[PDB]
């Protein structure tokens, strides 16, 4: 019941979801072939939220896979657990991205979207009921920002009453990835925030800081770095599939995460994640655990939360803990950095439970947090904007397929009002 | 024929009720099966589980229970559980899509959609009952599902049966620890609608309980569970008089026309003790003197309010065990003198005493040890108005700008309605101020 | 005693009913094998003929002990007096096809 | 693997002595990875698409290793535990007067 | 018991039949020699539908095979199933059609439709009480549009108190296969509606349709556009051959799709269909299959059901399946797509139910329907027909067999009030 589908896009998200789907086969223990290997009762009450039923006994994820270019998608399926998805549930173009916004959400995606949009809603209306949305895209490239934000747009049209929420590799200056990051980017954000509830940023910047610094291992991949953000969903998620002491569904986190209808920015983070070489070595004590989530260089998010204060943050503790640990740890943490903390809003750090951790340990937190620190993330995007759009550079191609420059202005001009406004607050005083 | 019938709402009700009923289960001796042990019965008790269960007609027993939760989680959980076969299997009604902690979610469009199966199973329960005292309403307010659904619930009970007592354990935010944020607009929306339609009711604090479990059991992390034990212990202590013989007795009747001065202050905050484990006690006091006077502390208290900052109205204290007579009023009397605990001038008499036989009784693998008496005190003193003007604080500084205030303004609770519970509430703060003004 | 040409025949109304209860979308091995685990304890894969008699008992059919302990039986090919619900569930999916 | 080839005490050199494997680092030219085949499904544009030589999916496990801790057990379930019931049933008045076994 | 006879003629019409007996003859389980070789008795009891008992026990299918051209004949009995059908029953001529109407009709066939007439009155005689006819021929071909369209018109006149089926494939525009198409077709269409109770188009377009989009066959050939319609008259047909929960025999279907004299055009479309490769891949439930019912291209007819208002429908279900099932669905689809339903006639669709299926699957769906979308096959062939005429090109054929303009005149006049009429009562309400 209440079960969520997925979504797929753009090259940078097909390589999140297939990794994504590695972590929910085995907890549930689907095993490549599709049938069932588990070990718990408790693995089955709730299989049927994020695996339908099939003839035969076979279980395939409720997934869409989706992008413009034949290459990436041909990955996905010869890889590891290519076997999964059905092939219904692919689409694809025949002409590329080629790093063009309107090449991806004006001409040519909006002729294979009708394709892409009939699909879901057929599976949409299979499931007894849908719960909410998840997105897997980037802003930064050019497939996911054009096409896959305009089927953000078309899903919220016809179901105005479930929520969703979008997880986006917004790109950092320092490790740059193309010089036209900056148009696709501020570009994207403009329409995410009109329909857009949920999205939480993850920074590829932190991927191997955060790899190096804790992880520490030689010579860190691709394939890793897709893993950890892996983890990130997929206990997001803890409550709908197993029994708890405080059941929290995805709304919940809602309600209690924005304060303000527009505000909808979340950094995420993920602990406990340590070195193969100290594995064995530190105790596992809430008081030691809940030292690392609230760390400066834990989060996954290259925006430096001290810089900033916080609003509200939720933390879904996974696994057998004692609740009056969870409890008594948020009081200290609240007390001994309240100058990083808004004062009006009183009482601003969430908690939940649950009873089955992640495979192979006793403690798991997932933090989800709405920092003002995520300003300094759009000025840094913002800012580079303004500069290089005065001089009209690489403008021809975006006017040349139905873009106008009248358009450009006011993307602009809604990228600052969300930096002006959201510092409002960290000023602001009861 | 002197029966009475128990509603639980929301999953912090849900697993309350899952120790409360497993405790009830245990004193008067019926399997989880709903078979009864016989082991020589030959009706021991005979004319004894009248007063919570019901014949089923040929052996099994079936409980007066309704259960209640849009969130199927838990439920599902109760129904396969440890107690698979004792609930009626139709009685659970069972929701579809959580509250998500909005109370106008939980009030005016979903909530209308299982009130009407409600109404329909507590008419069924009652109708077969005979003598229904009133009812036992368990419910929690630092969410939405909680208030959203009790509180019209307990609305529509009022109109479908009028005067009918009725008692509410509801539970409270913490002063300090607690779990949303969101949770004062739902304790603000709930108290206006359970200030005019519930008579007695009693807060439990959770700061209160943890307080007690640490000083008392010797168990530095409890748990929510060993948390639920002492408010199961606390109902059945309360309701033991109702079904057992005793030398006084005191029917469920007996407590708003003893606790209540008005119709408008009708909230009490209570105490159970003595806490002590099968660890730290046989070596130990339990003289029927210490228990009074422990009752009294300020610390043991289960609310997270001093009552030494107020006057007291009145307490009704309930014996059970082996309590000799005269031993209640030497305890009474020794408690009066000190200067400590102080009453309000216009009551002089304003001491309940309630003597029952039957001992308190543990279940296996609890903190709890056996013992042969304990008191439970239920007090209602002018103190109380400090957890209400906490409650107002935190609610004016996020409003002041509206804070959270869409998710519930959009989804139908008109933006007049915060006026009137705050007006309300605001009444209810200066309504406590004037009956402790001396004469 | 009796084991004549009728206790198949049971086998299809056991069957048919099956169908009746299980959930769209499902096989009949889906169905059943979830009850053979929801009255049982042990988890060893095996419970007594009361037990087994508690399983069907939900199913709704009504039948006496001696029929009863005709299936059991007739399902306890190695007359250990024990039930293995693997080759009991999967069978049945093999005639509802 | 600090400019070198490990088994050298270079700058931080403790961790890559304890590799898992890492197959796809040591034999780049087997390739091989072909396992998708012209299904003629996913997809015809009637042409199927162009099936190209995938490499290693290089390892994994970047998540911290099992501990050895199955768990997968509600807690519920154990806070009841219908075995600490039954305990309290059937049983007692055990000081053992005379030698006799039992379960 | 309500024996049904079997009667198709013309080249293309031979093709169609060469293997509808190739199924048919499977379910009842009778090999090529003829002798049984079942497994159930439920595959035997009533056989006398279509096969007689003869010598040896073996069954002669009721068929009798017609054409002008030999070019059939030899291969019809060279392929697997070349034993059933019995020596005498066949009649064909020695000097062909050419694809004109005129020397099928009058000259030729005035000489050869005696026998042809002979043999068909024996075999009715012979049924204990005969119940309908079935026929298959094509429109567009030369033999099949004028003998069999003649052997329609002598049929009526001798039996008028038994239904008539028809199965007819009209070319399309889009895939052409002959020149002088207009002109034999129009003829066909006149000669058709006065005398056919009933008839099914199935344009060629769909079949390759179907196959190139659904079933994803690389490279299909002829022979797979024979079995997707072959199987389709096995549905129309399966009550009066096994049990079930609510008979549905030929008359009653008819009684429930003809709401006038005049208006007597269907449109067929079978599900499920699926790939090879995604057969496992997909969950055989009864709401899956009432989706793929009315979805537009499942159809076998070029016309677009979603351009018009239903004026009746009816649902011929396979295999065990829930009765509330089939209603709630049923009520369902009806509901939330008002406006393709027209408003004076409520309860309009009918249902069945039987109790074998198919083999090789457990559930399946036959669609019958008449729809006012068929307009646009008439109009479509109406508005090239009258091209022709003006140039009187082609027209010095027609004219060598006795024929006038007289009936050329005509045809256009008939043809052109079908149409019309399906235009009335379509946009008309209360
Ligand atoms: N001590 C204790 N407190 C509980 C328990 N369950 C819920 N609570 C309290 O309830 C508060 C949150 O609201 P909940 O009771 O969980 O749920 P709700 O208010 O009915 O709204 P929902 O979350 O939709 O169920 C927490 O802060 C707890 O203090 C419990 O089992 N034991
Ligand atoms: N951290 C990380 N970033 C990725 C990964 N794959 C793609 N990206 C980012 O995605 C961007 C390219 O987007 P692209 O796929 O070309 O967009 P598209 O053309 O619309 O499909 C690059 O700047 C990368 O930073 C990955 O596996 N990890
Ligand atoms: N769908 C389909 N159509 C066929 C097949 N064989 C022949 N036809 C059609 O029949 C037409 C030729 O008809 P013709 O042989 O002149 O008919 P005849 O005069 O009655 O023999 C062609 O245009 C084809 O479209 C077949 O196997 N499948
Ligand atoms: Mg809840």
């Amino acid at each position: 019941m209440r079960e969520i589908v997925h979504i797929q896009g753009g090259q940078c998200g097909n390589q999140i979801g297939a990794k994504f789907w590695e972590v929910i086969s085995d907890e549930h223990g689907i095993d490549p072939t599709g049938t069932y290997h588990g070990d718990s009762d408790l693995q089955l009450e709730r299989i049927n939220v994020y695996y339908n039923e099939a003839t035969g006994g076979r279980y395939v994820p409720r997934a869409i896979l989706m992008d413009l270019e034949p290459g990436t998608m041909d990955s996905v399926r010869a890889g590891p657990f290519g076997q999964l998805f059905r092939p219904d549930n692919f689409v694809f173009g025949q002409t590329g991205a080629g790093n063009n916004w309107a090449k991806g959400h004006y001409t040519e995606g909006a002729e294979l979207i009708d394709s892409v949009l009939d699909v879901v809603r057929k599976e949409a209306e299979g499931c007894d009921c849908l719960q909410g949305f998840q997105i897997t895209h980037s802003l930064g490239g050019g497939t996911g920002s054009g096409m896959g934000t305009l089927l953000i747009s078309k899903v919220r049209e016809e179901y105005p009453d479930r929520i969703m929420e979008t997880f986006s590799v917004v790109p950092s200056p320092k490790v740059s990835d193309t010089v036209v990051e900056p148009y696709n980017a501020t570009l994207s954000v403009h329409q995410l925030v009109e329909n857009a509830d949920e999205c939480m940023v993850i920074d590829n910047e932190a991927l191997y800081d955060i790899c190096f610094r804790t992880l520490k291992l030689t010579t860190p991949t691709y394939g890793d770095l897709n893993h950890l953000v892996s983890a990130a969903m997929s206990g997001v998620t803890c409550c709908l599939r197993f029994p708890g002491q405080l059941n929290s569904d995805l709304r919940k986190l809602a309600v209690n995460l924005i304060p303000f209808p527009r505000l909808h920015f979340f950094m995420i983070g993920f602990a406990p994640l340590t070195s193969r070489g100290s594995q064995q070595y530190r105790a596992l004590t809430v008081p030691e655990l809940t030292q690392q989530m609230f760390d400066a260089k834990n989060m996954m998010c290259a925006a430096d939360p001290r810089h900033g204060r916080y609003l509200t943050a939720s933390a879904l503790f996974r696994g057998r803990m004692s609740t009056k640990e969870v409890d008594e740890q948020m009081l200290n943490v609240q007390n001994k950095n309240s100058s990083y903390f808004v004062e009006w809003i009183p009482n601003n750090i969430k908690s939940s439970i649950c009873d089955i951790p992640p495979k192979g340990l006793k403690m798991a937190v997932t933090f989800v947090g709405n920092s003002t620190a995520i300003q300094e993330m759009f000025k840094r995007v913002a800012e580079q904007f303004t500069a290089m759009f005065r001089r009209k550079a690489f403008l021809h191609w975006y006017t040349g397929e139905g873009m106008d420059e009248m358009e450009f202005t006011e993307a602009e001009s809604n990228m600052n009002d969300l930096v002006s406004e959201y510092q409002q607050y960290q000023d602001a005083t009861a | 024929m002197r029966e009475v019938i128990s509603i639980h709402v929301g999953q912090g009700g849900i697993q309350v009720g899952n120790a409360c009923w497993e405790l009830f289960c245990l004193e008067h001796g019926i399997q989880p099966d709903g078979q009864m042990p016989s082991d020589k019965t030959i009706g021991g008790g005979d004319d004894a589980f009248n007063t919570f269960f019901s014949e089923t007609g040929a052996g099994k027993h079936v409980p007066r229970a309704v259960f209640l939760d849009l969130e199927p989680t838990v439920i599902d959980e109760v129904r396969t559980g440890t107690y698979r076969q004792l609930f009626h299997p139709e009685q659970l009604i069972s929701g579809k899509e959580d509250a998500a902690n909005n109370f106008a979610r939980g009030h005016y469009t979903i909530g209308k959609e299982i009130v009407d199966l409600c109404l329909d199973r507590i008419r069924k329960l009652a109708d077969n009952c005979t003598g229904l005292q009133g009812f036992l309403v368990f419910n929690s307010v630092g969410g939405g599902t909680g208030s959203g659904l009790g509180s019209l619930l307990l609305e529509r009970l009022s109109v479908d049966y009028g005067k009918k007592s009725k008692l509410g354990f509801t539970i409270y935010p913490s002063p300090q620890v607690s779990t949303a944020v969101v949770e004062p607009y739902n304790s603000i929306l709930s108290t206006h609608s359970l200030l005019e339609h519930t008579d007695v009711a009693v807060m439990l604090d959770n700061e209160a309980i943890y307080d007690i479990c640490r000083r008392n059991l010797d168990i530095e992390r409890p748990t929510y569970t060993n948390l639920n034990r002492l408010i199961a212990q606390v109902i059945s202590s309360l309701t033991a008089s109702l079904r057992f013989d005793g030398a006084l007795n005191v029917d469920i009747t007996e407590f708003q026309t003893n606790l209540v001065p008005y119709p408008r202050i009708h909230f009490m905050l209570s105490s159970y003790a003595p806490i002590i484990s099968a660890e730290k006690a046989y070596h130990e006091q339990l003289s029927v003197a210490e228990i009074t006077n422990s009752a009294f502390e300020p610390a043991n208290m289960m609310a997270k309010c001093d009552p030494r900052h107020g006057k007291y109205m009145a307490c009704s204290m309930m014996y059970r065990g082996d309590v000799v007579p005269k031993d209640v009023n030497a305890s009474i009397a020794t408690i009066k003198t000190k200067r400590t605990i102080q009453f309000v001038d216009w009551c002089p008499t304003g001491f309940k005493v309630g003597i029952n036989y039957q001992p308190p009784t543990v279940v296996p693998g609890g903190d709890l040890a056996k013992v042969m008496r304990a008191v439970c005190m239920i007090s209602n003193s002018t103190a109380i108005a400090e957890v209400f003007s906490r409650l107002d604080h935190k609610f004016d500084l996020m409003y002041a700008k509206r804070a959270f205030v869409h998710w519930y303004v959009g989804e139908g609770m008109e933006e007049g309605e915060f006026s009137e519970a705050r007006e309300d509430l605001a009444a209810l703060e200066k309504d406590y101020e004037e009956v402790g003004i001396e004469t | 005693y009796v084991s004549p040409e009728r206790l198949n025949d049971l086998e299809l109304i056991l069957y048919e009913k099956i169908r009746q209860k299980t959930l769209p979308g499902e096989d009949e091995g889906r169905t059943v094998y979830r009850a053979f685990k929801y009255f049982d304890i042990a988890e060893k894969g095996v419970i007594d003929i009361s037990q087994f008699k508690a399983a069907l008992e939900k199913f709704g059919c009504v039948f006496d002990d001696k029929e009863i302990h005709a299936l059991f039986s007739k399902f306890d090919v190695n007359r250990s007096g024990k039930i293995c619900y693997d080759e009991f569930c999967g069978n049945f999916a093999r005639l509802g096809s | 693997c600090d400019k070198y080839t490990s088994t050298a005490l270079m700058g931080n050199w403790y961790e890559e002595r304890l590799a898992p494997n890492q197959p796809f680092r040591e034999n780049l030219q087997t390739k091989t990875v072909r396992e998708e085949e012209a299904a003629i499904s996913f997809a015809s544009d009637l042409i199927p698409l162009s099936r190209v030589n995938r490499n290693l999916p290089w390892d994994t496990k970047g998540v911290i290793a099992d501990d050895g801790f199955k768990e997968f057990r509600s807690v519920n379930r154990t806070s009841y535990d219908p075995i600490n019931l039954n305990n309290y049933y059937n049983l007692g008045d055990c000081r053992q007067l005379y030698k006799h076994y039992t379960a």
